[PDB]
């Protein structure tokens, strides 16, 4: 159960927006300018890491 | 510095003929895409047609037949040929040598046709 | 950098990373004339960035 748990929050928290405007990198790098775009997607990777 | 020798203007009777020409001399480079500019009396100034170095041709008109560029390589001048004169074309003239770093104008022809 | 427009499309790009700067100052006096100066022209129709 430890591990089956631990597995399912790791995967669910690709999920949070990590105070970004949206959880989506797809959706972010479209809608937005480079320099936005990058200050968001680093939101994202130092809440992922 | 970039001289444009423009030459072959003046009054001509309507349905008339005759060859501007201009001669691009000083500082030119390789590219060298040279073309003409027309000036209505007032108005504004829009694109006769354009010759590259590759002879490819560009007419911003529907003017065929009516305006024919020839090239030469040799000294590397244009010249244009006027022929079925109408008094809707009676407007300057200044050739254009957009060229590869700065382009550059002539000094101006004055071409007239009135019946 | 990174900045959405006709002119940075078709005309002048500038690198997301560009370093150095620009300057900028009216003309008025000098490169605009009573009839109209036209001589600086700008791209509009261009198939890629």
């Amino acid at each position: 159960n430890h591990n089956a748990q631990a597995l399912n929050t790791l995967v669910k928290q690709l999920s949070s927006k990590f105070g970004a405007i949206s959880s989506v990198l797809n959706d972010i790098l479209s809608r937005l300018d480079p320099p936005e775009a990058e200050v968001q997607i680093d939101r994202l990777i130092t809440g992922r890491l | 510095q970039v001289q444009l020798q423009e030459s072959g203007g003046g009054l001509v009777q309507a349905g008339g003929s005759l060859r501007l020409s201009c001669a691009a001399s000083g500082s030119i480079f390789s590219p060298n895409t040279m073309g003409w500019f027309r000036q209505a009396l007032g108005k504004q100034r829009e694109g006769v047609a354009f010759i590259s170095s590759i002879a490819s041709t560009s007419y911003w008109l529907p003017v065929k037949g009516r305006f024919t560029i020839t090239r030469d390589n040799t000294k590397n001048t244009v010249h244009l040929q006027m022929n079925s004169l109408i008094p809707e074309d009676t407007a300057v003239y200044y050739c254009y040598a957009v060229d590869k770093s700065q382009d550059y104008w002539g000094q101006g022809t004055q071409v007239t046709v009135s019946s | 950098p990174g900045q959405t427009g006709n002119i940075a499309d078709y005309n002048y790009k500038l690198p997301d990373d560009f370093t150095g700067c620009v300057i900028a100052w009216n003309s008025n006096k000098l490169d605009s004339k009573p009839s109209g100066n036209y001589n600086y022209l700008y791209r509009l129709f261009r198939k890629s960035k």
